[PDB]
């Protein structure tokens, strides 16, 4: 209904450095548009409210890690308040940042322009002044020169913060001030072969520290240079290092994928090894000294390593290709997705990693479902095959494919997960296969095309093909009579979706139109002409206007809620769109990306940017590169899906699958960017039910208080429709009068009850005083539940996973200590 | 420069053509006007359309109608059928967008067979 | 400030190609001449 | 020798997951 | 100053003292003829053009598309040679193609 941007998950990591927190357990990991933070000792992550233009280039952090200065592209800088997580400046550098040292004191930082070295006073923020709000223009500047030759790479202080130092991208580097000293004249650290990566002061800050790209570091006393030392490496440049100078190591991530980790008071090999086929493109190292921290760009590839406990801490990745299908576990609590990387991985929705990825298709993988249990993942792929994963062993029963060789693209279990349905391109007619068997059970007929979307029934009687014939079909299988009833439709069908109440279902077709079926007597109840409703215009490479581009303008994928009341659908477009069933109004509709390195976003696309040439996005500029791997263009012509060649400069924006969560007030967009989640935000927005001119907060409180009469105190709160009223008259009654209000409580509130006592059962530490809510709940209440079942059945399922979150995380402990201490008491 | 719309309409074998210009209220049918064609206890399954869709809707545009092959009863589903897919189509292109969204509405709440023809297959029983 | 000039749409790259001059035979060219020097010059040639 | 022919075809079927891979994506993954 | 020496200086020069602006695309390489009566300009992303400069006279304006690494005119003004990405082509005076050199792979320096 109200749906606003929780977590962006499935990317850990895009361009930009990366940071962690002064307290070390937090990851500053940069995402295109985004940053995601990742509470790493207690794993939880968030992404921020922001959103850039462009993709991040920089992050810096207060050493009071309170305040974020994230740069996007072209300069175009923000920095916002993470302790309250709210976005707090907007700034733009005119030039690109390409280098970005916060001070050590909390109070300048030093930014290295594409050759302009600007030294900024920090902004005071209202945390900080005392009656103080938002200044105009906050940034004041202290010093700015341009002294320099070519591009500054890197930037680092001193410990006192009154030197500061400029790893260049012409040769060499330069040590400077932020004041006039009275025996120091501002000076430059001389030739190494290539040019510098990194130049690193020690704690002592005599000797200077200087790590070049071709491999050699070097040690500067007072000027001239004590001893210069390179190291081998075969064919690779050093392309980044990172030194920390408490415990005096120097990091140094290299364009093979392998890192050396080097003490360095002398030259003098810690470790080494090798994390990626690909270059390591930024280390960020701890406070402590304890966890190094990796990002190799090109595929996802984010790494914390503990370096002397040599173990992997993190080692996670996003999709380097297409996103094809997501879903969700019908506990809720895990969103599976596929992707053309050849890879499905299950990504846990708290805590933002990956749970497993499994590797055994080959060559890109379309499809990917459940069953009603949520034990078996059954997946589809252009290899030609559908695999039947076992998801509490994390291996695959069964591996079935057709007789002839297919490349399957749709796929559809039975929810008693016992028949499979499958579809493809290359052949026209729809596989059937028995999971209890092994074998193939039926191919069946009927279609003129190839079949695009297939969907059996959550009651488990009946499939649904949609396909290319423009035809639908109702496939009524399991009775001897074996059974088709065609839908003639307009267009090609696009997409099936089932209502979660079988009566009802909805096709996407390619005109751009929803419409809206009766399943038992078949027959069209409603539609929406959509076409207009999803129009994300004017990629590049389109000379027509964006208004004009049939190919953004239909939906791939729709799905119902839970309840059954709006559907998602979303498209090769910007904009999902949230319609309803009963009065078939477009509800709210989503701008997916804001980013400016994607394509399909702007339309109405400006023309500063159409050179004589053509788009000046759309010049090949991969000869300015200084890298032979980053020069040579080895793709193939005309590829559309997936090949290994991937210039992929602009991606477009397209929604590759949206799904509603079991449980409610979420939402997820497989987008390009990332897979986006959506959250029914209720911790701003005032909502109240049904309530009157005295009921305010002091009025509960006072019928909580002076005349306690829990009852009307607790359907006074529930009417406000406030969390911490409804905690406090919640952990205000006794666990003596629950059965007395639950014996005498209102029907109509019952489910937002179940949802709210389901809700402090898997969060609050109350197990006994919950479990007696839920206990009271059915005990009254049963006849009703019972008799709605559909009316409730979203309720039931986030009790059921609330009391099943409690069964087996405590008393699996709770048996074996009990039958553990009766065997030791045995002896 | 004129409001002009061509729609078609299909049974068995009658095909009917069925031009929609700006006009007012006359539907015409093969010359003869559309109280008039098609065999009177049939005339109520011509008019089905325009007393679901009210006649105020219909008191701006002229429709002319050709059709073709069949017998009568088909004649009479091509003629329905291509007066509903010509108001809907010149509501589409010349009044409002939601207007047309209305009627397909009225007309698809009533039956589909007045904008979509599903020509019948047979089944070769499995 | 003004409306830009339009681009064309399917542009090729200018590349010397078959059937120019300067890349055909001079052996080819000669019988092009020999071909229009008897096609201007029209005679039957019947000998007595 | 069986080093030779086996040697050979160890190469031949190197040479066909690679080109075999290059068709595929020109065909842009529309192959069996 | 150029307005000094352009005052002080015949009108014939004068004419010659000119200049051209080209923003858009990438920074512009240029060479004469050794003769002098002709340059080209190659601009880094993609611009290249060859002209007559004293009678204004562009023999040619190639757009090119991709990044430019050098131009040059090889004995006459009559063909050009340009390095490319990665090979190096050379055109005649109306600016096609006659043939791209291969064996010459991300040349970065020409000198005829």
């Amino acid at each position: 209904t109200n749906f606003k941007f929780s977590n962006l998950l499935g990317t850990v990591y895009c361009r930009g450095n990366l940071l962690f927190s002064p307290d070390g357990t937090h990851l500053f990991s940069p995402v295109g548009n985004r940053v995601t933070v990742f509470n790493l000792v207690e794993n939880k992550s968030y992404t921020f409210p922001f959103a850039h233009r462009k993709n991040i280039s920089r992050i810096g952090l207060t050493p009071q890690g309170n305040l974020l200065l994230s740069i996007d592209e072209d300069g175009q800088a923000i920095l916002t308040n993470v302790p309250r997580r709210v976005v707090l400046y907007h700034f733009s550098f005119k030039s690109p940042v390409t280098a970005l040292a916060f001070s050590p004191s909390g109070r300048h930082f030093v930014v290295g322009l594409k050759r302009k070295i600007e030294v900024w006073h920090v902004p005071s923020t209202p945390d900080t002044n005392e009656d103080g709000d938002l200044e105009f223009a906050p940034f004041v500047r202290h010093h700015t020169h341009m002294q320099h030759f070519d591009d500054v790479r890197h930037l680092e202080w001193s410990s006192d913060s009154r030197f500061f130092l400029s790893a260049s991208k012409d040769l060499t580097a330069r040590i400077w001030s932020l004041d006039t000293e009275e025996g120091f004249v501002p000076t430059v650290l001389s030739g190494h072969r290539q040019g510098v990566v990194g130049a690193y002061f020690s704690k002592d800050q005599e000797t200077i520290y200087t790590v070049s790209k071709d491999g050699a570091v070097f040690e500067w006393k007072y000027w001239r240079i004590v001893n210069k030392h390179f190291f081998m490496q075969n064919a690779a440049t050093l392309r980044c290092a990172a030194y920390h100078a408490e415990s005096n190591l120097l990091v140094a991530g290299f364009s093979n994928g392998i890192f050396g980790l080097y003490e360095m008071p002398d030259f003098n090999l810690i470790h080494t090894l090798s994390i990626s086929q690909n270059e390591i493109d930024f280390v960020t190292i701890n406070k402590s000294g304890e966890w190094l921290a990796f990002g190799a760009s090109k595929l996802g590839q984010l790494l914390v390593w503990e370096w002397q406990s040599e173990s992997y801490i993190l080692k996670q990745q996003g999709h380097f290709d297409a996103m094809n299908s997501l879903v969700y576990s019908p506990d809720g609590q895990r969103i599976v997705t596929a992707a053309d990387d050849g890879k499905i991985k299950v990504w846990d929705v708290e805590s933002g990693f990956c749970i497993v990825t499994f590797t055994e298709h080959t060559s890109g993988v379309t499809a990917c479902e459940f069953a009603k249990k949520g034990s078996v993942l059954f997946t589809a792929s252009l290899d030609g095959s559908v695999r039947a994963w076992d998801l509490i062993r994390y291996r695959n029963f069964r591996t079935f494919t057709a007789p002839e060789r297919l490349s399957f693209t749709c796929m559809a279990v039975d929810p008693s997960g016992e028949v499979i349905a499958a579809g493809s391109i290359d052949s026209f007619d729809i596989h059937i296969w028995s999971v209890q068997t092994g074998q193939l059970l039926d191919r069946l007929s009927g279609h003129e095309g190839p079949v695009s979307s297939l969907a059996f029934a959550p009651d488990g009687s009946v499939l649904v093909s949609g396909s290319w014939d423009r035809t639908a079909r109702i496939w009524s299988i399991f009775s001897r009579t074996q059974t088709s009833e065609p839908l003639q439709l307009q267009s090609d069908v696009l997409d099936v979706a089932f209502r979660p109440d079988s009566k009802q279902i909805a096709i996407s077709t390619l005109d751009g139109q929803l419409t809206f079926w009766s399943v038992s007597e078949a027959q069209q109840v409603s539609g929406v002409d959509g076409r207009r409703d999803v129009s994300g215009g004017r990629r590049i490479t389109d000379r027509r206007t964006a208004a004009n581009v049939a190919g953004t303008k239909n939906f791939n994928t729709i799905r119902y809620s839970m309840d059954g009341t709006c559907l998602l659908a979303g498209g090769n477009s910007k904009y999902i769109c949230l319609y309803s069933t009963t009065t078939m109004v477009l509800l709210k509709k989503f701008t997916v990306s804001v980013n400016l390195s994607l394509s399909g976003t702007q339309e109405f696309l400006n023309s500063k940017l159409m050179t004589e040439a053509g788009p000046v996005g759309l010049l090949d500029d991969q000869g300015e590169a200084s890298d032979l791997e980053d020069r040579i263009d080895r793709s193939l012509p005309g590829s559309k899906r997936g090949d290994p060649g991937a210039r992929k400069k602009f991606p477009e924006v397209r929604v590759s699958g949206v799904a509603f969560s079991p449980t409610g007030n979420s939402f997820c967009a497989a987008s390009t960017e990332g897979l986006l989640v959506y959250s029914l935000d209720n911790t701003v927005q005032f909502d109240p039910f049904d309530l009157n001119m005295e009921i305010t907060p002091a009025s509960t409180l006072a019928v909580l208080e002076k005349e306690k009469d829990y009852l009307k105190a607790l359907v006074m709160a529930f009417r406000l429709n406030e969390a911490g009223l409804i905690t406090r008259v919640y952990q205000a009654i006794p666990y003596t009068d629950i059965g007395l209000v639950v014996e005498q409580f209102p029907t109509v509130y019952v489910p937002r009850l179940l949802r709210f006592v389901a809700a402090q059962t898997e969060q609050s530490p109350h197990m006994e005083f919950c479990l007696l809510w839920i206990r009271a709940l059915i005990d009254k209440h049963g006849p009703w539940l019972a008799a709605n079942r559909g009316k409730v059945d979203v309720e039931l399922r986030v009790v059921a996973r609330a009391v099943a979150k409690m069964r087996d995380e405590i008393r699996r402990l709770a048996d074996e200590n009990v039958y553990m201490v009766d065997y030791l008491l045995n002896q | 420069s004129v409001q002009a719309v061509q729609v078609f309409g299909k049974k068995k074998n009658a095909t009917a053509v069925a031009r929609c210009v700006q006009g007012k209220g006359l539907i015409k049918v093969n010359g003869k006007p559309l109280k008039l064609f098609a065999p009177e206890i049939l005339r109520a399954k011509l008019y089905e359309p325009i007393l679901i869709l009210g006649t105020d809707k219909f008191a701006d545009v002229d429709i002319r109608i050709r059709v073709a092959g069949g017998g009568h009863t088909s004649q009479v589903y091509a003629v329905r059928q291509a007066i509903a897919k010509s108001i809907v189509a010149y509501y589409a292109k010349y009044v409002d967008e939601h207007s047309k969204n209305l009627l397909k509405q009225e007309l698809i709440q009533f039956d589909r067979s007045l904008l979509v023809a599903d020509p019948r297959r047979c089944e070769p029983k499995k | 400030g003004v409306a830009k000039r339009t681009r064309k749409f399917a542009t090729v790259k200018r590349i010397i190609g078959k059937q120019d001059e300067r890349r055909k035979a001079e052996a080819v060219k000669k019988a092009e001449e020999e071909k229009r020097k008897k096609e201007k010059q029209a005679i039957r040639e019947v000998p007595q | 020798a069986d080093e030779k022919l086996r040697r050979d075809e160890e190469e031949i079927k190197r040479m066909w997951k690679e080109i075999s891979a290059k068709l595929d994506a020109l065909s842009s993954w529309h192959y069996k | 100053r150029q307005d000094e020496i352009v005052k002080e200086v015949a009108v014939e020069v004068a004419q010659k003292k000119f200049e051209l602006k080209l923003t858009e695309l990438g920074p512009y390489t240029c060479e004469y003829s050794r003769n002098g009566r002709d340059l080209i300009l190659a601009g880094r992303k993609g611009h290249v053009a060859t002209m007559d400069w004293r009678e204004g006279k562009l023999g040619c304006e190639l757009q090119l598309g991709e990044t430019v690494r050098d131009a040059r005119f090889l004995h006459n003004n009559q063909f050009f040679a340009v390095a490319q990405k990665k090979y190096v082509y050379i055109y005649d005076h109306n600016g096609v193609e006659i043939h791209c050199l291969r064996k010459h792979v991300e040349v970065s320096h020409m000198e005829f």
